């Protein structure tokens, strides 16, 4: 265990632990890991080597385990530099192999886009009349949208909770930059209006079935003032909630906890709606789909499940994962599903069929943050290692790494534009990266060399004051939103 | 202490720098609340195979049939693999396209009239 | 310090609580292991009627339990309910005051007042203004 | 964990005469599952974002391997205790292992600390972190002054702010001196503007321009941010003429005011002197400046009331030690004050503020070492000064340290 | 019925535990204060499950009073069922 | 030790004690 990696420190003492048989009955990870292979991609210059000690009789029984317990995928290239096989290793079961990432993967946008899916491929909800009334004020504020680069350096508007003695464990904004959702250890949701709008609550039935329908301002005429507040908290969970996620139309937040449940809460009532309980164990990330329908939710029980707030059972079950799935994240399309997990990978999900597209391992520590491109061509991984992690999606080969951080880098967010790429940790900075000169170069080799950009991709740095910078939001138009819980 | 010394080396084999101070003093009541069960259930072993010394094949019955119950896992990856597989094969249902808040049946929700007392 | 005070707040209230029940028809100056044993055991219970009031409540599909989720509570946790109307009537009942609050004086601040430069565009007006 | 405990708790248990084997059997077992726990509550401590595993995670990580988090008991029976925590209990090996049941309710419970509120801020403007509170931080060409015309502007309107004509403008001002994060690089034009003031202030005594340069030199040492040991060798002959100086005004009026001009200067005075302190240089000095303006025949007694004040506010040994000798000199300048007839100077009204404060500090001194017994007559041998009425503010304190 | 009788008779009677104390309890677990005589009620079936057990730890302790000891709790929980346990360190 | 900063600030070396001034006429 001494002539072992250094990254591989916290994975040895579960192993010192583990000496009897029964104590690994129980594991559930190492009894995975039993069965299931090490996948080792290494090159064929390499392999003949590898080839030539093995397949003699005079060693026989370390071949005889090589071809049990390993898998061995085979790639022709020109061989990496330590630093390049550095930038792609870290995950069990890691370096996977490229028949896994040329399947063909739609990461267009919808409404011409060769890379787009057809709008009927996934059965995406109805576009209502009060969706459409909010797509005309929100290209009022793209109007007002400034084009940042590397000079236009935007304005970060921290949204600090101050007192916070309930460890703040989840934030979520609104698209437009008008409610703050916070998930607490106290086992509580506090929804805070940032317009000044007070939160209000509908009218009760009775109210309701007196006033008409039709006129032409219902939206107003059932809003009740005399619950009017600028801060609504919401109780249910029996843990501490550890997913946020609004609708795109502002009503239906989503939440999280440890106690296994999803719940939906409505922002019109401002009451529970669903308790969705398909995981026993903690539901570490929930997040809606762009276009409000269907929600993904990754727990301790390493799946994810894809649910559609009509079902109390899920539609997809994506159960690939070796570890926790910490995060899920939607494409802009939510034709596919990025799950960012502990073991070191991340792996899209196809929604139709909840076939496994792309494997990203590259890793070093559990990812606890992913984020995709406004394009949808790119995607953007953060973990505990400090290392920020840009991945194309029709291709799959990373090398782009940015490597400012020191701790485990908790949020990422691409502008509105795609031109800056915000990163936040918990090393108390918010660090803009040109995500513009980052995918100016975008193969049959599985590696495009890896470069050392960081120091070039680095636009500011901004260090906050002993406050870790949990959620990041881009404004309509341009301007950096970040939340943290001042400790 | 002697045995609270070696719980911060516990703690620091696996990496865990930072720790409140009651955390030594639960585990050690979990550590102890752990072995009085196992030599509780040992000498109950000890005594329904008839002899005066718990031996060696006591405390090994009483482990693994405390850890039998207590300490179970999450489910084993072939057992997930053929849920999910019986689940991924039923495509995905249409959506009604003006049927309001989608929600479950009634009885799955927590949507009911949700009655109280009368202040009397 | 105030961190430590969100706990300890309502800790030191149930140690007044038991202290105040142990004095009751009973004992004057307990051991101090034996009081921090019988408050863990209090906010273990007030903790559990919490979770399995709000569990039975919302397996009938409630959110706020009534009186019939809490009379079944505290069946399932053996407690022999008709006894209480007659512990709450006693004459040697008494009532522990509540922790007091940390901001005592609300509004001390004179607060420092400067105003200069407006907003850009693309932030707009309910976000804080430009400082000096 | 070490197979020799093991033994120890086996054999004060009942079970005797156990084996080596029998013994490390136990010690592998409970090891895996500390080291088992230790590794979930470890999950509970990345997802909590708190790098600190604290004593809850432990009870969360119990939970989640079906084993109760209760601790030092164990219910068979479950129904009485299910999977809900006692959160243990404080902790010490220093403890006392017995108290008595009256002291746990009769102390005061502590405060319940503010809810948790939403307050936004700016970390970047257009790409410039500011500098708000929320926030951590051959011809020779033609040189530039060190300020900005914004800093320049800054520092008039604090200082005309700060010369009192508006109240509420001062108080802002001396708030803005006591927080300002940038104040340094501006600060030798500060305590120039300080110095040179009062001394060209005390050319006519002028004492509101004087009690407003105090309350800025006050307002400049609580900021914490500025370094100013370089600057206290021009702050304090500023507070020491204060103190020290005659009233060239009408002192009757304002000797109110005049005490607390030496009021406000003899506490910063000692402030300056708990902060700043090397060996022998700062203290000492004006301890020695102190006492030969007491020892001093023939003073001016608004001079001598000042050094009074600022001997009296130097802390506990001090003053006990330093009055102890003088319990006569003091009583007979009062003597030659009380005897020449001449009232309309400022003679009598300084020697009454002077025995008022030295018999008030005498009363701590002789409340602090010593029993309050025989408070009738025999502070008469000690020149009769403050007697009964010393004895009285003795018993004042003493009640005040009875309600403390 | 009785015990609605009873509930309906709490808008006075303070109990032992504060509702403040006992209401930050019950929010943490989800439980919030609709009706403030509900709150009461949950005090003091609490505080008739620890005076029971204080009330029969007295008798263990008259065979061997003035002093509540660990060895009164603990034939005092095993009729309840409930194994107390020692700190032993 | 005699060489740290300290030493050579004017506070502590000088007698700005003479300076304050004693009733000025």
């Amino acid at each position: 265990h001494g002539d072992q990696e250094c990254y591989y420190q916290d994975d040895l003492r579960v192993l010192s632990s583990l000496t009897k048989k029964e104590h690994m009955k129980g594991n559930e990870t190492m009894l995975d890991f039993r069965t299931s292979k090490f996948v080792l991609r290494i090159s064929r210059d390499s392999y003949q080597l590898l080839k030539r000690h093995l397949q003699e009789k005079q060693n026989n029984q370390i071949w005889n385990i090589v071809q049990e317990h390993l898998y061995i995928d085979i790639f022709d290239g020109m061989p990496r530099s330590k630093q390049q096989i550095d930038a792609m290793v870290g995950s069990l079961a890691g370096e996977a192999k490229r028949e896994a990432n040329k399947s063909k993967v739609f990461f267009g946008l919808l409404k011409q886009d060769p890379n787009a899916p057809p709008q009927n491929r996934i059965p995406l909800p109805e576009l209502k009349d009060s969706d459409k009334l909010d797509k005309i004020m929100n290209m009022k504020e793209t109007t007002k949208r400034v084009r940042l680069g590397p000079d236009c350096l935007p304005s970060i508007c921290f949204y600090t909770f101050l007192n916070a003695y309930q460890g703040l464990t989840a934030v979520d904004v609104t698209d437009d930059s008008s409610l703050i959702a916070g998930g607490f250890a106290d086992s509580t949701v506090r929804v805070w209006s940032v317009t000044p709008k007070k939160l209000r609550s509908v009218k009760q039935a009775s109210d309701l079935s007196l006033i008409d329908k039709e006129s032409d301002d219902v939206l107003e005429r059932i809003m009740d003032e005399k619950t009017a507040s600028e801060l609504k908290i919401l109780y249910g969970h029996s843990g501490p909630v550890y997913g946020a996620s609004f609708s795109p139309d502002r009503n239906y937040l989503l939440s999280s906890s440890e106690d296994g449940t999803v719940r939906l809460w409505s922002l019109q009532t401002f009451t529970c709606l669903v308790g969705y309980k398909g995981h026993n164990y903690p539901v570490w990330d929930t997040q809606f789909s762009p276009y409000g329908y269907y929600f993904v939710s990754g727990g301790h029980d390493r799946v994810a499940r894809l649910w559609a707030t009509d079902h109390y059972q899920p539609l997809r079950i994506f159960a690939g994962h070796l570890a926790d799935v910490n995060c899920t994240r939607f494409h802009p399309n939510s034709n596919y599903v990025a799950t960012g997990s502990a073991d070191r990978t991340v792996r899209l999900w196809d929604v139709l069929n909840g076939n496994c597209v792309r494997i990203f391992t590259g890793h070093k520590g559990p990812i606890h943050s992913l984020t995709f491109s406004p394009n949808g061509r790119f995607l953007a991984t953060g973990a505990t290692d400090g290392r920020v992690l840009l991945w194309d999606i029709g291709h799959g080969l990373m090398v782009g790494e940015l490597k400012g951080h020191t701790d485990t880098v908790c949020s990422l967010r691409f502008s509105r534009d795609g031109e800056i790429l915000a990163s936040g940790s918990m090393d108390n900075t918010v660090r803009l990266w040109d995500a513009i000169k980052a995918f100016e170069d975008l193969t049959a080799t599985g590696h495009i060399n890896l470069p050392e950009n960081s120091q070039e991709l680095l636009l500011g740095t901004y260090m906050t004051k002993s406050t870790p910078v949990v959620h990041l939001h881009f404004t309509r138009r341009n301007l950096v939103l970040a939340a943290g819980a001042y400790s | 202490p002697k045995d609270a010394q070696m719980m911060a080396q516990i703690l620091k084999d696996m990496g865990i720098t930072e720790y409140e101070p009651r955390v030594i003093n639960q585990m050690l009541e979990f550590a102890f609340r752990y072995v009085t069960t196992i030599l509780d259930d040992a000498k109950i072993y000890s005594s329904h195979a008839k002899k005066a010394t718990v031996d060696a094949d006591d405390v090994r019955l009483a482990i693994q049939c405390r850890a039998d119950q207590s300490f179970t896992s999450p489910p084993p990856r072939d057992f997930l693999l053929d849920i999910a597989r019986q689940r991924n094969q039923t495509p995905l249902p249409l959506i009604k396209p003006y049927s309001g808040p989608r929600l479950p049946p009634d009885r799955y929700c927590l949507t009911a009239p949700n009655y109280r007392l009368k202040s009397l | 310090n105030p961190a430590d005070n969100y706990h300890l707040a309502r800790r030191r209230t149930l140690q007044v609580v038991v202290s105040s029940l142990l004095t009751e028809a009973g004992f004057e100056s307990a051991e101090k292991a034996s009081v921090e044993t019988l408050t863990e055991m209090l906010q273990s219970y007030i903790s559990e009627i919490g979770r399995s009031a709000k569990s039975y409540c919302e397996h009938t599909a409630r959110t706020q339990p009534t009186l019939s989720d809490i009379v079944v509570t505290l069946v399932e946790m053996g407690f022999n309910v008709d006894t209480l109307p007659a512990y709450a009537k006693r004459s040697q009942r008494m009532v522990i005051t509540a922790p007091p609050v940390t901001n005592q004086p609300v509004t001390p601040k004179a607060l420092t007042a400067g105003q200069n430069r407006p907003h850009p565009p693309h932030i707009p007006s309910h976000f804080p203004e430009f400082p000096d | 964990l070490p197979s020799e405990s093991m033994k120890v708790v086996a054999e004060s248990m009942g079970i005797a005469q156990i084996q080596e084997e029998t013994c490390q059997l136990l010690t592998d077992e409970v090891s895996y599952r500390i080291k088992e726990i230790a590794q979930d509550a470890l999950k509970f401590m990345h997802m909590g974002k708190r790098q600190k595993l604290t004593t809850s995670d432990i009870d969360y990580a119990l939970k989640l391997k079906n084993v109760e988090p209760l601790y030092g008991f164990h219910a068979q029976e479950f129904i009485p205790f299910r999977f809900a925590s006692g959160g243990g209990r404080e902790l010490y090996f220093y403890e006392e292992k017995e108290v008595d049941l009256s002291d746990i309710i009769n102390t005061p419970l502590p405060r319940v600390p503010l809810d948790v509120c939403l307050k936004a801020h700016w970390l970047s403007i257009e790409g410039c972190q500011p500098a708000i509170p929320e926030n951590p931080p051959r011809l020779k060409p033609r040189s530039i002054h060190e300020l900005s015309v914004e800093q320049q502007l800054y520092y008039k309107e604090i200082t005309e702010a700060c010369v009192g004509s508006c109240e509420a403008k001062r108080a802002e001002a001396l708030q803005s001196i006591a927080t300002d994060p940038g104040l340094y690089q501006m600060l030798p034009r500060f305590s120039t503007f300080i110095s040179e003031g009062v001394r060209v202030n005390v050319v006519q005594n002028n004492l509101a321009l004087l009690i407003y340069l105090m309350r800025m030199v006050k307002a400049l040492m609580d900021n914490p941010t500025l370094y100013l040991e370089k600057y206290v060798h021009e702050l304090i002959p500023a507070v020491m003429t204060c103190i020290v100086s005659r009233q060239l005004c009408l002192r009757p009026d304002v000797d109110n005011h005049w005490a607390l001009r030496d009021f406000a200067a003899r506490l910063v005075a000692q402030i300056c002197k708990h902060f700043s302190t090397t060996t022998n240089n700062i203290q000492s000095r004006i301890t020695k400046t102190f006492t030969k303006s007491w020892v001093d025949e023939k003073t001016p007694w608004t001079t001598r009331y000042g050094s009074i004040a600022g001997l009296a506010e130097l802390g506990h040994d001090v003053i006990k030690t330093l009055i102890l000798p003088r319990l006569q000199q003091e009583g007979e300048r009062i003597r030659s004050v009380l005897d020449g007839p001449v009232l309309s100077n400022i003679d009598r009204i300084g020697a009454d503020h002077v025995q008022s404060l030295l018999l008030k500090h005498c009363a701590p001194v002789l409340a602090k070492l010593r029993p309050p017994p025989d408070n009738q007559d025999a502070y008469r041998a000690e020149f009769g000064s403050l007697g009964p009425l010393l004895c009285s503010q003795v018993v004042k304190a003493r009640a005040q340290a009875a309600l403390q | 019925t009785p015990l609605v009788d009873f509930l309906m008779q709490l808008e006075d009677y303070t109990p032992t535990i504060p509702d403040a104390v006992t209401g930050y309890y019950l929010n943490r677990a989800g439980f919030e204060a609709s009706d403030p005589r509900i709150i009461r009620l949950i005090s003091l079936a609490a505080q008739k499950f620890i005076s029971d057990i204080a009330n029969d730890a007295l008798q263990h302790c008259k065979m061997k009073k003035y002093t509540l000891t660990m060895e009164d709790l603990t034939p005092a929980l095993s009729e309840y069922g409930i194994n107390v346990k020692k700190p032993h360190y | 030790d005699l060489l740290a900063d300290e030493n050579f600030l004017m506070v502590t070396q000088l007698h700005w004690e003479d300076d304050i001034i004693w009733d000025g006429e």
